[PDB]
This record gives structure tokens, sequence and C-alpha cells, in this order.
């Protein structure tokens, strides 16, 4: 609750910078890679 | 042609310029959202100066040369002809959706995908809102009437009408009920007309199921009220479209007077002709005579002798309204009057308002009529206009409530619930569409945040508290306490708005966001 | 005093053609967002402060009013294409702009405009030949005159109440427009009516008109119900003894006057009905109900009659019988009589229906649907309307080619193959034209939000092997057989668009050095 929830959401959103940078530098579709990783993580854990 | 000074934009530049224009427009009405909105001083380009917090008027009087902003202005104007109460909310939501679309584009999502995701999110939000609706009519008719009156009073209390808001709400409810079919539940605003005069106070406002005609019954000594004669066949009104003048020869169409002898003889003959006409009128059973033109002095005198009020200078449309209200027919001439064509009204009488010289008359009907006039009084033209706008808002609220018994609670509670549902769906949803759904939920979150900001509450804390209360504790109707309340949970405060109104607001916002998003180039011709 | 050029001079050399190319590319970029059904709209404001938003190519061209002398040629060509053809207006502009872009490096390398024009003409001739080869027109080759349209009709019936029985309804959908004049097809000739009861597969197709039985007066079961070559008489009013419409109030104060009026009315109706016998009409239809006397007279003369025919039903009768409707019975003449090959009364659903069948002059078709519920019949009618529209559009031009860029891909592949066996600059020009031909699918994919690189690579890989019907699928981002999916565009439209684009490109590039006045 309060400002803490907003700051935690912003921190979580910012955490995805590293995978986005890796996808961009690899010549892959930046947005698609993040979605694929998020979808795969729904079944696996620290594997994909 | 007109290549010189011709405006053009690039894709990467236009996609940002449109969003900047949308934000600039949204800043116009951001402060006007909610009952605690701020009054703005506007001067129209035509010189109209007024103070108001209504988003519709603010956008109508405020013109601009930005084509992207003109789209929002036109959308607001078009909505003003439908409900008009969600203009500020619709514009704010559209601006939030456009900002979210800009953020998505910066992340590499094509505009068409963003539009499709926003459409799907709007569909899901509308479905969730409908699922969370409460049916008032199916629960209790007395509670239905109580909620109608409560919403009317809540809408009225934000304007000058607060003095007689109770009577205003009663008049609005009665007007809506009288001009609608219970089963069909379709209400046309054209069936309710707005009228008023400068002077007095709003306490003199009256609801009339007919036409006023703003006439003084010609001669001041004519009867000011005709009764239904203790349960007789109402009051008979003669509808005429010709002046009350004596017949004249067709050779000249004029009467010549040479001296006193001829003057007196012609006057006597004209009096005899007027007596014949009045006898013809009486034989038809008419009590009050209405003519498209004026009356002669002898006609007025003889009608006064016969106690037959005369209405003068009534327009053709006014006569048609009289016929519709009284279910009568228009009689061309006096000699054509018959009992089968005279209109039947409950009563006709003169109503005086202060010292106004109009001395208007009122025609009342007991059965359902297609012409209802809401008369409003006020010490100033601005007061009358504000009262008429409040009446329009109350009529729209009542119309929406009767159209669909399902209702939603205001204060952003519906927006919070829809945002939570859309966020849950986005979390469940896979693919790029998840970002679009999350952006739509964030855009929905703007309305409660703006309401909290306008109400003097910390928006960051308020939005989080509302979301937490509606998510962890239980699903309820908790909104922003814009008005003085002892607690949250509007469900107990009975702050209710029509469900279909909110659905229309969401649909209009989504369509406007798509319209602005789906335009990529703007070309403006030069000037000579 | 008067200066034709307004004191403005122009340079000479490749600079002029390069500037023309730049202007044409600017126009192409301006019109790019509007390509395809999903193309974005453009907000254009006139000098009179009038704002119009639309993706229609013709409207954009009209409101743009290009001032450049060179690009105006392409604008005029596109306007002419729209006026004469009406399809591919934006495609011609896009192709012309792409060709202008491709021509720029050739000009920069010193290639004269004549060589580029000749190469473009040769490539366009090859493309026309390939289009003619790809053009599909099947009459009896692995198909029939109706199967070619029934296949398209079945698509619209997917996931519907008639999906399992689509084989029967597709025939009716095709016949709704094939049996009528193909020069002018419209939705008013495909009226569909509902009859409760019975199975959906038992629906009856009528080449003429059909209507419900509306007679319940004396004389029933006396007039003939079937005819071989009947003559049809159409009337509006003034057929029954007591007119329901356009009548008048009659007041009588004496019994003798009443009897005289009754006798006069009887004589008048007798004469008006004898007119029907004299003209030789077999079926009498009117918008008003028919009384005992008129129906009895018709039965005594072996004449069929039926009243209470609605205005739409009367129009359908007029179209089916090829005759004319008379205002009143007093003017009945044989010139207004129609002819039909069969008249019969149906007993569908235990309810009597009157219809005309087999009339060679019929200009409209009527469908009588059957089913266990009215909602099912309504869904059937909706599916039938969709399929009828699809087959009507297909029949309007039976010469079609695979859509979704498949035709462009095939033309490009063939042009590249020919260029591989052609020496000289002709090879370069043909390759440039073939590459430019791929702009249309590229821009369609871009406007649709698909990944242009991947979709184009997949299309190139698939189209280069096996069938040439592979194209871009817009329902889902992938490559599939458009011909199997019934996605096509007219061959003549493609040929006209290619010719217009080539003409515009040559005209703009035909001049390397020009002295153009300002005005």
């Amino acid at each position: 609750e309060g400002v803490q929830a907003f700051i935690w959401q912003e921190f979580a959103s910012a955490l995805e910078v590293i995978p986005t940078t890796l996808a961009e530098n690899a010549g892959l579709n930046s947005i698609k890679v993040v979605t694929e990783l998020r979808s795969k993580h729904e079944n696996g854990e620290l594997n994909d | 042609k007109d290549q010189g000074n011709k405006k053009r934009q690039h894709g990467l530049e236009a996609k940002k310029s449109h969003i900047l224009a949308a934000r600039s427009v949204a800043s116009i009405i951001k402060t006007s959202l909610g009952p605690r909105g701020l009054d703005k001083i506007l001067i129209s380009p035509d010189g109209e100066i007024t103070i108001t917090n209504d988003g519709a008027t603010i956008l109508s009087q405020m013109e601009l040369d930005n084509e992207i902003a003109k789209l929002l202005v036109q959308l607001s104007k078009s909505q003003d002809d439908e409900i008009g109460d969600g203009t500020t909310g619709v514009v704010v939501l559209a601006s939030a959706l456009l900002d979210q679309a800009l953020e998505l584009i910066q992340k590499g999502i094509h505009p068409i995908k963003i539009a499709n995701g926003f459409d799907e999110a709007a569909k899901l939000a509308i479905s969730k809102l409908e699922e969370t609706c409460d049916d008032i009519s199916a629960s209790n008719d007395e509670l239905f009437r109580d909620f109608l009156l409560r919403a009317a009073k809540t809408s009225l209390g934000s304007k000058i009408v607060s003095k007689d808001h109770d009577r205003f709400a009663e008049m609005a409810v009665e007007a809506v009920i009288n001009v609608m079919d219970k089963d069909r539940k379709d209400v046309d605003f054209d069936l309710i007309k707005m009228q008023g005069r400068v002077g007095g106070s709003i306490s003199d406002s009256k609801l009339i199921n007919g036409v006023i005609l703003d006439k003084d019954f010609s001669h001041p000594q004519m009867p000011k009220c005709v009764l239904p004669k203790e349960g007789s066949d109402g009051v008979k009104l003669a509808i005429l479209t010709c002046p009350f003048e004596p017949p004249k020869p067709k050779t000249k169409h004029k009467l010549d007077i040479s001296s006193v002898e001829e003057y007196q003889k012609l006057q006597t003959y004209e009096q005899d002709k007027f007596k014949e006409m009045i006898d013809d009128v009486k034989k038809a059973g008419a009590d009050v005579v209405i003519c498209q033109w004026g009356f002669d002095d002898e006609a007025n005198h003889l009608l006064l002798q016969n106690d037959l009020p005369a209405v003068r200078w009534v327009g053709g449309q006014e006569l048609e309204h009289i016929a519709i209200s009284t279910n009568g027919r228009i009689v061309p001439r006096f000699q054509d009057l018959s009992k089968d064509k005279l209109g039947t009204c409950s009563r006709i009488y003169e109503q005086e308002f202060g010292t106004t010289k109009d001395r208007m008359l009122i025609i009342e009907q007991s059965k359902e009529t297609k012409t209802v006039t809401c008369f409003v009084r006020g010490s100033n033209k601005m007061i009358v206009d504000e009262a008429e706008r409040a009446l329009h808002d109350s009529l729209c609220v009542v119309r929406n409530l009767v159209k669909d018994s399902r209702v939603v609670y205001g204060g952003g509670a519906a927006e919070v619930t829809m945002s939570l549902a859309v966020s849950e769906e986005a979390d469940k949803q896979r693919g790029i569409d998840q970002y679009a759904f999350r952006g739509f939920a964030q855009a929905l979150d703007t309305i409660p945040m703006t309401l909290a900001e306008n109400s003097g509450l910390d928006p960051i804390g308020t939005l989080s508290t509302l979301k937490s209360k509606q998510l962890k504790e239980k699903i309820s109707n908790i909104g922003v306490d814009c008005l003085g309340y002892g607690s949250n949970d509007m469900k107990e405060l009975f702050v209710v708005d029509p469900f279909i109104g909110k659905k229309q607001q969401i649909l209009l916002a989504t369509q406007l966001c798509r319209m602005i998003l789906k335009i990529d180039n703007v070309i403006i011709s030069g000037k000579d | 005093i008067v200066v034709l050029k307004e004191g403005t001079d122009a340079s000479q050399g490749k600079g002029q053609i390069i500037s023309n190319i730049n202007a044409c590319v600017a126009v192409q970029e301006a019109l790019k967002p509007t390509l395809g059904p999903l193309g974005s709209d453009i907000l254009i404001v006139t000098s009179n402060q009038k704002t119009t938003i639309s993706n229609d190519g013709a409207t954009i061209l009209k409101l743009l009013d290009v001032v450049h002398p060179a690009a105006k040629t392409l604008v005029d060509i596109s306007r002419a294409q729209d006026a004469e053809v009406g399809d591919g207006t934006t495609s011609v502009t896009i192709l012309a702009g792409e060709l202008m872009k491709e021509a720029k490096p050739f000009l920069e390398e010193g290639i004269s405009s004549h060589l580029i024009m000749k190469g473009y003409r040769k490539a366009v001739s090859l493309a026309v030949e390939k289009i003619n080869e790809l053009a599909v027109d099947i009459t009896s080759e692995k198909s029939s005159g109706r199967e070619l349209l029934e296949r398209c009709a079945r698509t619209a019936m997917s996931s519907k109440l008639i999906h399992n029985n689509a084989d029967f309804f597709v025939k009716m959908c095709v016949d709704a427009v094939l049996s009528l004049d193909r020069n002018d097809l419209d939705d008013k000739l495909i009226g569909i009516k509902k009859i409760p009861g019975g199975a959906m597969e038992e629906s009856l197709f009528i080449n003429g008109v059909a209507f419900k039985k509306t007679f319940s007066y004396a004389g029933f079961e006396q007039q003939p119900k079937k005819f071989n070559n009947p003559k049809i008489l159409s009337l509006n009013v003034e057929l029954e003894l007591k007119a329901e419409k356009d009548n008048a109030e009659v007041r009588v104060e004496h019994v003798e006057d009443y009897q005289a009026i009754v006798d006069a009315e009887w004589q008048l109706i007798f004469e008006k009905l004898r007119q029907v016998e004299e003209t030789g009409a077999n079926i009498v239809l009117s918008k008003l109900p028919i009384g005992d006397l008129a129906t009895q007279f018709f039965a005594d003369r072996n004449i069929f009659c039926a009243g209470r025919v609605s205005a739409d039903d009367m129009n359908r009768v007029i179209q089916a019988v090829g005759g004319s409707i008379q205002s009143t019975t007093s003017d009945i003449k044989p010139e207004h009589l129609g002819t039909c090959a069969l008249f019969e009364e149906m007993q569908i659903g235990s309810e009597r229906y009157n219809l005309f069948q087999g009339c060679p002059q019929a200009k409209t078709c009527t469908l009588l649907l059957r089913g266990g519920a009215e909602q099912v019949i309504a869904e059937v009618e909706r599916s039938l309307h969709d399929a009828i529209m699809i087959v009507k559009r297909a029949l309007q031009n039976k010469l079609i080619v695979a859509g979704g860029g498949a035709t462009e891909m095939e033309v490009s592949k063939c042009l590249r193959d020919y260029s591989k066996t052609i020496a000289g600059k002709q090879q370069m020009i043909i390759n440039a034209f073939a590459k430019a031909l791929e702009v249309i699918p590229r821009q369609l994919c871009e406007n649709a939000g698909f990944d242009a690189i991947e979709i184009l690579n997949k299309l190139r890989l698939a189209h280069s092997k096996g069938e040439k019907w592979y194209g871009v699928v817009f329902e889902t981002e992938n490559i599939g057989d458009n011909f199997a999916k019934f996605v096509w565009e007219p061959a003549l439209v493609k040929i006209n668009a290619l010719n217009s684009a080539t003409e515009a490109t040559n005209l703009i590039l035909s001049v390397d050095e020009t002295i153009t006045n300002k005005g």
C-alpha cells in the first residue's frame, strides 16, 4: 500500500532492462523476447 | 495548391506530436473532473465570457488550431449531444490511453497492435463492469425512485440550483417519465424543451406538459383561467391561422370611410360581423380562441363581453404543438370551427412571474404528451442557463437509469475494479498483448488518481488504498471521497451512476484513442 | 511585362530528373499509410479550413493538389485509373514511386532514360504474359459453372447452422445471381423469405417470386391452382367491391338510393372483372384484399387471384414476370401482362404459398427457407446473404489471380528468371522492376503490423518452390495458399494498375533535361 507499491512496481519494471538489452544487442526482436521469457517462466524456473 | 506554409510531419515526429497535443488538450479539463472541479474563466473567440467547470462548455468555447486537438474537441462535442456528463472523464481516459500507446511505441509495438489490445481491454473491462452491476429496479421500485432522486440531487448540488434542487430533480424525473414508454425505455431529448426568463428565482420553476406560447390573452380584462367545468370534456381550444377581421369584398380587400356617418355605419356592420363570428365560435363549443395573427379592437371587446379569451400571434409550429398536446386539429378559418376539431386540454390559464410583462399562459394536459416544457426562473441570464444545464444533466441521468436498471457506483470505484480485472487478465495473457492490457489498466487507473488530486487528497496514497481495499479485503464499491463524507465505500454513501453511461464513456474513450492513434500524417494547406 | 516563367529559371541535366524522382518519392511516402484495408488515415485541411480524415486514395489525391509539375503526372494517372477502373488507385502510385526509387541509382551511374524505359517496357510485357498465364478462368476443367462459386460460398458458411449442409445452400447462393443478368447484380434481386417448420435442407429456390396465401373469402378451392403458361396481371388497387384503399364515404337516406348504388357498384365491378377475362390474364395480384364477388367471378372464368400483396412483393412480381403494374382495373390491357413457365401452390409447413417458377424473363430470385425455429432461419438467411455477396463479387469478374501478394511474387520470380538469361542493362532494369513489384506486399505487411523482414523472407522461401499461390495471410501472420483460402483479386485490375504505373514512371522519367516555367 501507498508509495511503496508504486516504487516496487517501478523497480520490477526496471529489472527487465538486462534481458531487453541482451535481446537488442543479439539482433532479436526486443519486445518479443521479453514476452517469450515471461511465458516460459510460467512453467519453468531459472531455466530459460 | 497552397504549398507555401503547408504543414507536414514525419512518422517518428507525428507519433510524438499527436501525443503532445493530446496531453495539452487533457490539461484543459484535467482540473474539471469530479464534483470538486475547478471553475475556469473562458472568453470565447466570439466574445462570450463566462465562468464554469463543465468540460463540455470548456471545450466548446475553447478553440484551437491544432488538428489533433480538434479531434478531441469534436469527439467531446458529439458526446455532449448524447449524455454530455462524461466529457471530462472521456477526454482524460483518452489522453491516458494515448500516453500508454506512446510508451508502448517507444518499446517497439506497432500502433495497430496497441489499438487491438486497447479494444480487447475495453471489452474485458466492460464485461467485468456489467458482471459487477447491481440491478436496482429488479430489487425495489421504491429504492429505484430513491436512487433516481438521490443521483439527481447529487448532480444538482454542484451548481447554483442547490437552492431548489429538490423541485428540480422532481421536475426532471416527471419530465423523463411523461415522455417515455415504460416497456420501450427509449427517451428522446427533443420531447423536452427548455424555457425561462430573466428575473425572480429558480423557486418559481414549473413543469408543463404542453406549450406556453408566451401570450397575455390579448385584452388585459379577459379571463385568466378556464376550468374544466367540474369534470366536463376538458377545455376546448380553437386553433386558427387567420386574423380576426371582418369579411371584406375581394375587389379591393379594404374598407373606405368618408365621414362620421359612414364611420358609424361601417363600425356597426363590423360589430355585427364580429358578433356572427363569435356566435360561430361559441356554437363549436370553443372556450379560448387561438389565432396565428392579431385581433381587432371590436373583436377583443366582443370576446370580453362573451368571456372568450383570445390568443394572438401564435406561430405555426406553436399551433402544431398546441394540436399535438390537445390532440386537436388546425382549423383554417373561424367559420370552419367544429367540435370534432377543437383540442381538449385539462385547463388553460395565465401564469404571472414577478413583474414580467410577458404574462405568459400555461396549457396543461393529463394524458401523455409529446411536448414538455421546463420553465426556469432566475435573477440573471447566467443563473437561468446554469439551472437549465443542471436540468439537462438530471434528465440525462434519469434517462440513463430508466434505460438500464443496472447501475454502477461513482468515485472511480468502477474504474478501479476494471483496472484490477484488466491487470489480472494481462498477467494471465501471454504475448505482446499483455503490455497493451497493462497499459489499458494503467490508463483506467488515471480517473481515480485525477479525482483524488482534485479532491485535495494524496493521489498516490489514495489510489493505492482504493486498490488494496478492493483487492485484498473484498470486492466492493470504494471510490474517491470528492464530497464531504464520513468514510469510503461509496456503496454505503449511495454515490451511483448509470452503467450504460460508464460503458459509453469507456467506448468513446477507446474509439477516440484509436482514431488519434490511427492517423499518421497531417497536412494543412496554406493561407492566401 | 508578362513573363511566362515568372522570372524563375531551371537547371539542366540529371538534376531535373533527380528532383522529379524526389518529388515522386515524397508523394509515394505521403500516400503510403493509406495502402490496404488497414491503411492509416491522413488528416488533410483545405484552404477553407475544412478537415477530412480518410484512407481513400482518390480522396487523398484530390485533396493533396500536388504543385510539382512532374508528380502531378502521377497524380493525374492515379485519378484516371480510379475513374476508369476504381481499384488499385493507391497501388499504381506505390508502384510508380518504387520504380522511381529504383531508377535513381541507374541515373546516377549514367544510364540514359531511354534504356530504363525500354527495360521497364520489356519487364511489363513479361509481367503481362505471366499474369495472363496465372489468370484463372474455369468453366468445366475440374469444376463446373456453379462449383467454382460454391467453393467460395462454402467459406462464408463455416461455423454456421448450415456448415454441415453447406453443399445444398451454396447451390442456391450461386443460382441467386448466376441465373439473373450478370451485367447488373444487386442485393435487391436476392430477396430471402422464411417459412417455419421443415428441415433446413428442404429449402426451396424460386427463380421468380413467392408470397403467402392471403385469401379467406367465399370462392375458395374453386379457382385453378396450377397453370402451364399463365399470363400474370399486376394491380395496385380498385379490384374488390368495397375498396379498402383510395375509397370514399357514401351516405344514403333512402332504400331505393341504396339499392341503386349497390347495383351500380355491382355493374362497375362486373365490367372491371370482365376486362380481366378479355385481356386473358390468368393470375391477378393486388395490394388490397379480394371480396367474394371478384373471386367468384374469377373462379367462374378459371382465373386465379390473390390480394394483400405488399409493395415489395409487387416489385418482385414485376421483375419476375417482366411486365408492368396497373394502378386500377379500369386500364387493364394485354400489354402489361407477363408470362411465366409455371405457377403452383406450395404446401410447405401446412401453409399455402403462391409462387412463380421457371420464368425465362425473371430478373430476381426468391428463397423460401425452412427450419424448426425462426432464429435458425434467420441465421441461415444471414449466412446465405454473406455467401451470395461473396459469389456475386466473384461472378462480377471471373478472371481472377491469387491475392495477398502471390501474383506479385510470381511475376517477380519470373522476371528474375528471365533476367538471369538476358545480357546487358536489360538484366539490371528487369531485376529492378521485379524488386519494385514487391513493394505492395511489403507495404501491406507494414501497415498490418507484421514483421516485414520475416514475413517477406518466408514468402520468398515458400513461393520459390512448389505452387505459386503462396501469399501473405492477414488473419494470422504466416504464409499460406491464398487460392485455397479464396483470397484473390481481378487479373484485369492488376494489368491496368501495372500499365498505369509503368506509363506514369516512363512519363516522369522520359525527360532527363527540362526547362519548366513557374506557375
